[PDB]
C-alpha cells in the first residue's frame, strides 16, 4: 500500500524537524547581493517615492483620525474574531470611553461634521488595545492546537448546525 | 533524620541548580500529535487470550512497603508510601480550611477549590486541563473545614508532569479576572451536590448548629448572593497569602518511588519563592450546642440527629469514643447485611430488629484537630419523629454500662475496619494528609490496633459521661412538623 | 525641555526619555536557553521565502 | 460563531508580533489597576489654534515594507513560537500572551 | 480482564467530611461510603449501565454555555 509507504515519509521528515528555530529566530546575514541592492535602491527609493507617498497617507490617516475624535484603535472592527476576544475582556473604563469616542464619530461622520480643532491636539496613535489582542491572540492560539488539530467529523444538518464546525445556530444560508 | 517539625523527623533535601537542558532529558516521553506512523499489523490478532504470548518476564522485585518522611528547604513535608502498584495517587494537602475564615471573608475557601487548576505563571487553564485529560489522569481539589486538598489518579510514569500540575496551584497561579468570573457557575453546582447526599447534608446542619458562627460551624460552601462581591482574583490572592505557604503545606505520594518523587518536587521550587509562613489567628472551637429544624416540603421522612462535643483528634479519647461507635454500630433497611456487617450492634439489635417504624438508625463521629462531634442519626416517617427522639434518648440512657462480649466484638471490627480500610491507596493518602495537618504525624493502621486492644470498659463509660454532660445539638431535617422541642430533649439529658 | 506637557512631555522625539522608534534589540540566546543559530548568506533570499525541504 | 477564519499562520516572510512588534512598544506598568492614573481628571495637551500646531504622533509611517497597498496597523493574526522572545519590561516593553507564560520575563528576585 | 470500576473516575475524595479511616466505619459496606460495593438484590452485572454520580440527574440543565447567555434566558434561534 503507497498510502502507508507515504505515512511513514511524513513521520519521518517531521521528527526530523522538531524543534527548529523559527526563521526569524534566526541571526541572519544579509548576502552581499542584498546589501548591494540596499545600498543603491533602497535609499533613492525613500527619498522619492516610498517615503513621501508613506508620509502622505499616514498624514491624511492622523488627520482622518482627529477629525472623528477616534483613536487608532477604536477604528478596528469586531468582526474579526480576534477583536471580538479581545474586546471581551478589556476593562470597563478602557471600555466606557471607546464607546463613546465611536459614538462621537458616527454621529460627525453621518452629519458631515469634523470634530471642533480644540478638541484634535492628542495622539491617536497610542496602542491601548495591545495588551489584551496579544492575550486573545494567546487564549485562540492554545484553542487552535489542543482542540482543532484535524477536521472532525460530525453527524450533519442536526440541531441548527450544518456540523461542518461552526457553533452557532441559523448561520448558513443551508441552516437557513 | 535532619529535622524535626511538629514532633516528626524528615530527611531535609537540598535544593540544587540543574541547567532546564539536563532536566528535559529526564522528563517521561509522550506526544500530542501523531503527524504520521509505520504501519505494523497486530501480531496477536489470531492468538486467543487463553493462550500465553509474553515470555522471558524479568523475575519480580517485591519490597515491604514503608513510610517515608522528607521536607524541602522551604519548609514543605513529603510524606511517600510505594505499595508498587501501577497507579499513583499524589495528593498536596494545604492548612487553610473553612474554619480560618473570618465573617468578612465567608466562602474564600470554597473560592480557591472552584479556581484550582486555572491558569498559572507557565501554563494556561486549558493546556493544564488537556495535559490531564490526554495521560489518562483524574483529579480534583476539595476545601474542607480544616484543609483543602488537590489530589490527581495517574500512571506512576507520568508522575513527574502530575507533581509539577498540582504545585503550580499553590506556586504561581494567576487569578485573572475574567477566569475566576468563570468558575461563579461552581457556588451553585456545589449546593446541588451537599443537599443531594441528605447525610452530609444533615452533617453540617450538625456542625452549624453545634459551634455556633465560629470556626468548626462556619459554612463550608459560599453563597450565591453577597458572597460573590468579593470572589475575585485579588481577594483570594489575599486569602491565600494569608494562609498558603510551604510550612502548612504536606505533599503525599501513594505508589510513588520517594527519591524521584523528592526530586521533582525540589526542582519545582528550586528558582521560585513560595508563600513566607506569617502567623494566623488561630481560635478554639466554641461549643454551644442549639437545635435546627430544617423543612424540606419534598421529603416525607424525618432525618434526625443528636450530637454531643467531642475532645477531637489530638485527645487521648479518640479510640474509645471510635470503639463506641463500633458497639453501638447501627444500620438500615435499606441494606440487608450477611454477616459480620454490623447485624450484630448495639443499635441493629435494640433499634432495628424491634421497631419495625425505624428507617435507619446510625451513630457518628466526626473528628478534628481539637474538637469533634459524636452522636446518633436517626430516620423515619414524619409523624414517627415523637417516638424516633424518644428511642434514641433511650439508647443515650444505656451507655452507662457495656457487656465484656460487645466490647471484644466492638474490638475486633474497629480492627477489621481500620486494615481494610487502609489497602485503599486513595483513603490511606487522605489519611496521611490529613494527620499531618491535624497532628503533624501519622500513626499508622497496626499502631491504631494495638491502642484499640487497650480500651477496657472503664475507658468507655468514662467517654460516653463526658459526651453526656455536653450541651446537646438536635437537628431535624425533612418533615419536622411533628418532632419534638429542643426543652424536651435538654429535659431528657438533663438527668445524665 | 520636555518637563510639562507644553513643552513636549510624553512626546517621541521631542521628550528624551521617548525614543522616536522602539526596534527590538538583539539577543545572544533564545529564550529556551539554546544558543541562537547564526546563518552567513551568499545568495539572494528565495522570492517567496520557500523553505527548502530538509 | 457563524463560519469564519482567521489567518493565524506560520508566514514565511512576515515575522510575529513577539519578534517585531508594529506598535509604539513603550508601556508603564502598575502593580493594580486602580494605581493608573485617571484620564478623566487627568490634564490633556494644550489646546492649539492652528492645524499646523498640533503635535506630533508617535506612529513610524513606514513600519511595513514590501509590495502591496499601503496600510498602517499595530496588530497581525501570525502565531507566536513556543519559546517567544523575553521582552525588555525595564525598558517599557509590553509583555502580554505568550512572551509572558513562555517565558521568565515575570521572574523578580 | 474484567472492568471493575466506572469508565467515568469519580475525582472526589473518597472520605466524607470530618471522617478519617479511623472512624468511617468499614468502606466495603457502609452505607455513607463512597466506595461501597453495591447490593445484588437483582443479581450481578447492572453495574455496568450503573450511574454512580449521586446527584440526581436534572433533565435538560445546560452544559453547552460558552458565555453567550445569562442564566433564564432563552436563545431564539441560537441568538
Ligand atoms: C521527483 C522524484 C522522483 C519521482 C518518482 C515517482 C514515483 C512514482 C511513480 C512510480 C509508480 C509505481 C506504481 C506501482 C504500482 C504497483 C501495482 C501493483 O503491483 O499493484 C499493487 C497495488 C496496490 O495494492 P495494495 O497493496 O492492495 O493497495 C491497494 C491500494 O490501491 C494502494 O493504494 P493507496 O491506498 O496508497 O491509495 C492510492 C492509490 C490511488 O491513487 C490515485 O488514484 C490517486 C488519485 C489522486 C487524484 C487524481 C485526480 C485526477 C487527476 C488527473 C490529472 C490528469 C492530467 C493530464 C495532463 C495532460 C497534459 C499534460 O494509488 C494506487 O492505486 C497506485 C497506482 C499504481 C499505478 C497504476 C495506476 C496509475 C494511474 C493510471 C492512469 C492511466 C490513465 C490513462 C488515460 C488514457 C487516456 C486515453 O495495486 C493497485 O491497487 C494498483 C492499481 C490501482 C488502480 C489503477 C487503475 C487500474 C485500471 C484497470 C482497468 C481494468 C479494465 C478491465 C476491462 C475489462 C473489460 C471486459
Ligand atoms: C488535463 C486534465 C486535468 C484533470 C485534473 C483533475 C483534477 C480533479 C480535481 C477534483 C477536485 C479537487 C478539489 C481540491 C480542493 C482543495 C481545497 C483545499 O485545500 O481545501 C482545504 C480546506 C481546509 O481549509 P482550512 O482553512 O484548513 O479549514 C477549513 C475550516 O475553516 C476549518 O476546518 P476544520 O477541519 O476545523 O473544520 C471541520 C470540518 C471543516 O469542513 C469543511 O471545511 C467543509 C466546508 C463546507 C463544505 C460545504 C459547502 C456548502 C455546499 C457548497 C455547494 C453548493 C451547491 C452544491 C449542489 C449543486 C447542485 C446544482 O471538517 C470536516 O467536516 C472533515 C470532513 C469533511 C468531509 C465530509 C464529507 C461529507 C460532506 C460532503 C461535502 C464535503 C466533501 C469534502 C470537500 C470536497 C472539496 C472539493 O478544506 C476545504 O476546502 C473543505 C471543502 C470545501 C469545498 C467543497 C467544494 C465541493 C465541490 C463544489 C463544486 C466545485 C466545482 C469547481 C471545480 C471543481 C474541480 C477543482
Ligand atoms: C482558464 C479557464 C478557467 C475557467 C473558469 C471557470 C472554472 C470552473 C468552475 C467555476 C465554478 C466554481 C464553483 C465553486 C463552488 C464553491 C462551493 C462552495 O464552497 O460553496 C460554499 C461556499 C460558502 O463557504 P463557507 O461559508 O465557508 O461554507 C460553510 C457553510 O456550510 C456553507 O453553507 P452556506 O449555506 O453558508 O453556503 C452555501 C452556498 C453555496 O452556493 C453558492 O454560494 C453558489 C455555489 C454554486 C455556484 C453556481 C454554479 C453554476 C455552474 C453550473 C451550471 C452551468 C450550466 C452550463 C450549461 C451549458 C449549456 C450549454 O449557498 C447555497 O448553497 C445556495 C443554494 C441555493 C439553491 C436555490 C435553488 C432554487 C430553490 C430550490 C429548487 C427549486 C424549487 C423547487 C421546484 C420544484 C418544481 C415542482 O461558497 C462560497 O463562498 C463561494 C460561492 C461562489 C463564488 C464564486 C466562485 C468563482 C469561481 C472562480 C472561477 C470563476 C471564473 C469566472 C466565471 C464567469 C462565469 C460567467
Ligand atoms: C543602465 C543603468 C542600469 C542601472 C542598474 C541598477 C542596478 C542596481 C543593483 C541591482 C542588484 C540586483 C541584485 C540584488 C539582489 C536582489 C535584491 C534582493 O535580494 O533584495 C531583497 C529582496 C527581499 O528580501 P527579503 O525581504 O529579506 O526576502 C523575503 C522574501 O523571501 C523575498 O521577498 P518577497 O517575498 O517580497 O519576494 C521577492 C520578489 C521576487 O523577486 C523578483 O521578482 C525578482 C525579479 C528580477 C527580474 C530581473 C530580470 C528581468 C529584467 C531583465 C532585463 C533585460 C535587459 C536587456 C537589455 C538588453 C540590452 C541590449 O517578489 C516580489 O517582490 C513580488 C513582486 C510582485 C510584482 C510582480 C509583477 C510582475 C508583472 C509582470 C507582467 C508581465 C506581463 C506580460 C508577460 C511577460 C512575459 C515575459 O530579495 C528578493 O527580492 C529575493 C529575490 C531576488 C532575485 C534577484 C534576481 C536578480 C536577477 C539578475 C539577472 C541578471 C542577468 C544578466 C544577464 C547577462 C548580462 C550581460
Ligand atoms: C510551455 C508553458 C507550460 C506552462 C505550464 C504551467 C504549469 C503550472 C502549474 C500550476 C499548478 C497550480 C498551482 C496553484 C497553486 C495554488 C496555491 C494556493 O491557492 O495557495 C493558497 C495558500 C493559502 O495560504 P494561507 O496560509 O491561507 O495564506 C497565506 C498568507 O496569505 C500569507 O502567507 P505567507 O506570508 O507565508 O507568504 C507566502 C508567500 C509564498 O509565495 C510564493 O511562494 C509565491 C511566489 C509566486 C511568484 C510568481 C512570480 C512570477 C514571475 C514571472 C516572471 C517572468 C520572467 C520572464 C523573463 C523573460 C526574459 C526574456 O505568499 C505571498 O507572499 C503572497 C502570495 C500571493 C498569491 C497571489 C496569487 C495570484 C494568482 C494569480 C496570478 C496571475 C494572475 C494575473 C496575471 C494573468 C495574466 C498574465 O497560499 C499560500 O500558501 C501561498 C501560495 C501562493 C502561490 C502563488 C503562485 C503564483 C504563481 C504565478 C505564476 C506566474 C507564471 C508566469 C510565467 C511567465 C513566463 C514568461
Ligand atoms: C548586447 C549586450 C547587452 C547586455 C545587456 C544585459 C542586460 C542584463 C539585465 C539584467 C537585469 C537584472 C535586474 C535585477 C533586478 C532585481 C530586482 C529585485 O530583486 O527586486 C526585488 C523586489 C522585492 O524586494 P523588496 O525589498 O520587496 O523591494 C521593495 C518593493 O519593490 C517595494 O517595497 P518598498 O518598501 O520599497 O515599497 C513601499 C511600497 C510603497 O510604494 C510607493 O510608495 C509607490 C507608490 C504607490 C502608489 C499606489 C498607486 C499605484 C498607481 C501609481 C500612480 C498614481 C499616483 C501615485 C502617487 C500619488 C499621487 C497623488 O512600494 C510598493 O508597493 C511598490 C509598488 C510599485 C507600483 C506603485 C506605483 C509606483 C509609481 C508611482 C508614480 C507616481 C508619480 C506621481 C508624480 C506626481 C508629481 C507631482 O522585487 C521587485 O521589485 C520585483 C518586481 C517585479 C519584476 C518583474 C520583472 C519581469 C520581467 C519580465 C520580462 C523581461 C524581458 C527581458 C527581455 C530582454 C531581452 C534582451
Amino acid at each position: 500500500s503507497f498510502h502507508r509507504a507515504f505515512a511513514r515519509v511524513v513521520c519521518n521528515y517531521n521528527k526530523s524537524i522538531e524543534g527548529s528555530v523559527p526563521w526569524y529566530q534566526v541571526k541572519r546575514e544579509k548576502s552581499p547581493f542584498q546589501q548591494v541592492w540596499d545600498e543603491v535602491f533602497t535609499p533613492i527609493w525613500f527619498k522619492l517615492v516610498k517615503g513621501p507617498y508613506e508620509r502622505w497617507e499616514y498624514n491624511a490617516l492622523v488627520a482622518r483620525y482627529r477629525g472623528m475624535g477616534i483613536m487608532a484603535d477604536d477604528a478596528m472592527n469586531d468582526k474579526d474574531m480576534i477583536v471580538e476576544r479581545a474586546l471581551d475582556i478589556i476593562p470597563e473604563d478602557i471600555r466606557i470611553q471607546r464607546y463613546r469616542r465611536m459614538m462621537r464619530g458616527a454621529v460627525l461622520a453621518g452629519r458631515k461634521l469634523h470634530l471642533p480643532l480644540e478638541l484634535q491636539n492628542y495622539d491617536p496613535m497610542v496602542p491601548y488595545m495591545a495588551p489584551y489582542i496579544e492575550e486573545a491572540k494567546f487564549q485562540m492560539q492554545e484553542e487552535q492546537e489542543l482542540l482543532a488539530y484535524h477536521p472532525w467529523d460530525r453527524r450533519l444538518y442536526t440541531a441548527g448546525v450544518s456540523g461542518f464546525g461552526e457553533t452557532s445556530m441559523h448561520s448558513t444560508f443551508l441552516t437557513m | 533524620g535532619k529535622s524535626t517539625i511538629q514532633g516528626t523527623s524528615y530527611n531535609v533535601v537540598k535544593f540544587q541548580q540543574e541547567d532546564v537542558s539536563e532536566v528535559v532529558k529526564e522528563v517521561p516521553h509522550f506526544q500530542f500529535y501523531y503527524i504520521g506512523g509505520e504501519h505494523k499489523d497486530n501480531k496477536y490478532r489470531d492468538v486467543p487470550l487463553d493462550i500465553p504470548v509474553l515470555t522471558e518476564a524479568p523475575p519480580p522485585q517485591l519490597k515491604k512497603p514503608e513510610m517515608k518522611f522528607s521536607v524541602l528547604e522551604n519548609g514543605m513535608r513529603i510524606v511517600s508510601v510505594d505499595k508498587q502498584g501501577l497507579t499513583s495517587n499524589l495528593g498536596l494537602f494545604v492548612h487553610a480550611g473553612s474554619r480560618f475564615e473570618t465573617p468578612a471573608e465567608e466562602g474564600l475557601s470554597h473560592m480557591v477549590e472552584c479556581v484550582a487548576f486555572r491558569s498559572t505563571a507557565h501554563l494556561s487553564h486549558l493546556r493544564t486541563i488537556k495535559t490531564i485529560e490526554v495521560l489518562g489522569m483524574n483529579g480534583g481539589c476539595q476545601a474542607g473545614r480544616e484543609h483543602i486538598m488537590y489530589n490527581l489518579e495517574l500512571l506512576r510514569e507520568y508522575m513527574p508532569v502530575a507533581s509539577t500540575l498540582v504545585v503550580g496551584n499553590v506556586l504561581f497561579p494567576r487569578l485573572l479576572p475574567w477566569e475566576v468570573n468563570a468558575c461563579h457557575k461552581e457556588i451553585k453546582k456545589a449546593h446541588e451536590r451537599l443537599k443531594a447526599d441528605t447525610d452530609q447534608y444533615v452533617s453540617e446542619l450538625l456542625h452549624q448548629t453545634a459551634y455556633h458562627n465560629n470556626t468548626l460551624g462556619n459554612a463550608l460552601l459560599a453563597n450565591e448572593g453577597r458572597a460573590l462581591e468579593h470572589f475575585t482574583g485579588d481577594n483570594i490572592r489575599e486569602f491565600m497569602m494569608k494562609h498558603f505557604s510551604a510550612e502548612r503545606s504536606v505533599f503525599v505520594g501513594i505508589n510513588v518511588d520517594h527519591d524521584e518523587l523528592c526530586k521533582w518536587l525540589m526542582r519545582s521550587f528550586a528558582e521560585y519563592v513560595a508563600i513566607p509562613n506569617l502567623p494566623r489567628d488561630e481560635a478554639k472551637p466554641v461549643y454551644t450546642g442549639g437545635y435546627k429544624l430544617e423543612e424540606n416540603a419534598d421529603m416525607p421522612v424525618c432525618n434526625i440527629a443528636i450530637g454531643f462535643e467531642t475532645e477531637g483528634w489530638n485527645s487521648a479519647d479518640l479510640v474509645p469514643v471510635t470503639v463506641l461507635q463500633t458497639l453501638l454500630g447501627g444500620g438500615g433497611s435499606f441494606s440487608t447485611g450477611g454477616p459480620g456487617k454490623g447485624m450484630h450492634s448495639r443499635l441493629y439489635l435494640n433499634v432495628l430488629n424491634q421497631n419495625p417504624n425505624v428507617e435507619s438508625c446510625m451513630a457518628f463521629n466526626t473528628q478534628y484537630s481539637d474538637s469533634g462531634l459524636f452522636g446518633m442519626y436517626i430516620t423515619g416517617f414524619g409523624q414517627e419523629a415523637p417516638r424516633l427522639v424518644d428511642i434514641a434518648l433511650n439508647e443515650l440512657r444505656k451507655l452507662d454500662s457495656f457487656t465484656p462480649d460487645e466490647v471484644s466484638r466492638a474490638k475486633n471490627t474497629l480492627k477489621g475496619n481500620i486494615f481494610m480500610n487502609a489497602e485503599n491507596s486513595k483513603v490511606l493518602m487522605e489519611d496521611i494528609g490529613r494527620q499531618i495537618i491535624m497532628s503533624g504525624k501519622v500513626v499508622t493502621p497496626e499502631e491504631f490496633a494495638a491502642r484499640v486492644d487497650a480500651v477496657t470498659e472503664a475507658d468507655l463509660k468514662k467517654v460516653a459521661a463526658k459526651l453526656l454532660r455536653k450541651n446537646p445539638t438536635y437537628v431535624v431535617y425533612g418533615d419536622t412538623k411533628s418532632a419534638p422541642h429542643y426543652e424536651y430533649v435538654r429535659t431528657a439529658l438533663a438527668s445524665l | 525641555k520636555a518637563s510639562t506637557l507644553a513643552t513636549g512631555k510624553g512626546i517621541p522625539g521631542i521628550d528624551p526619555k521617548l525614543p522616536t522608534h522602539t526596534p527590538p534589540a538583539s539577543y545572544d540566546v533564545l529564550s529556551s536557553g539554546k544558543a541562537r543559530p547564526v546563518q552567513v548568506a551568499k545568495w539572494p533570499p528565495m522570492p517567496g521565502g520557500v523553505p527548502l525541504p530538509k | 460563531h457563524r463560519p469564519t477564519t482567521v489567518k493565524m499562520i506560520d508566514s514565511w516572510r512576515t515575522e510575529p508580533s513577539s519578534e517585531k512588534p508594529m506598535w509604539y512598544n513603550r508601556f508603564d506598568q502598575v502593580d493594580h489597576i486602580s494605581q493608573h492614573p485617571d484620564p478623566e481628571k487627568t490634564e490633556k495637551y494644550p489646546p492649539v489654534d492652528d492645524t499646523r500646531k498640533l503635535m506630533k504622533t508617535r506612529g513610524d509611517p513606514h513600519i511595513m515594507r514590501g509590495w502591496g497597498e499601503y496600510v498602517y496597523c499595530h496588530y497581525e493574526h501570525l502565531r507566536e513560537p513556543v519559546f517567544p522572545r523575553k521582552p525588555d519590561v525595564a525598558k517599557g516593553e509590553l509583555a502580554a500572551g505568550a512572551n509572558v507564560t513562555r517565558t521568565d520575563v515575570w521572574k523578580r528576585e | 480482564p474484567p472492568i471493575q470500576k466506572p469508565l467515568l473516575p469519580s475525582g472526589r475524595a473518597v472520605l466524607k467530611h470530618g471522617r478519617s479511616m479511623l472512624c468511617s466505619g468499614n468502606l466495603s459496606y457502609d452505607v455513607n461510603s463512597t466506595i461501597k460495593a453495591p447490593e445484588c438484590k437483582r443479581g450481578m452485572g447492572f453495574t455496568q449501565f450503573k450511574r454512580f454520580t449521586p446527584v440526581p440527574i436534572e433533565s435538560g440543565v445546560s452544559v453547552g454555555n460558552r458565555g453567550w447567555f445569562f442564566p433564564g434566558v432563552i436563545p431564539y434561534q441560537g441568538h
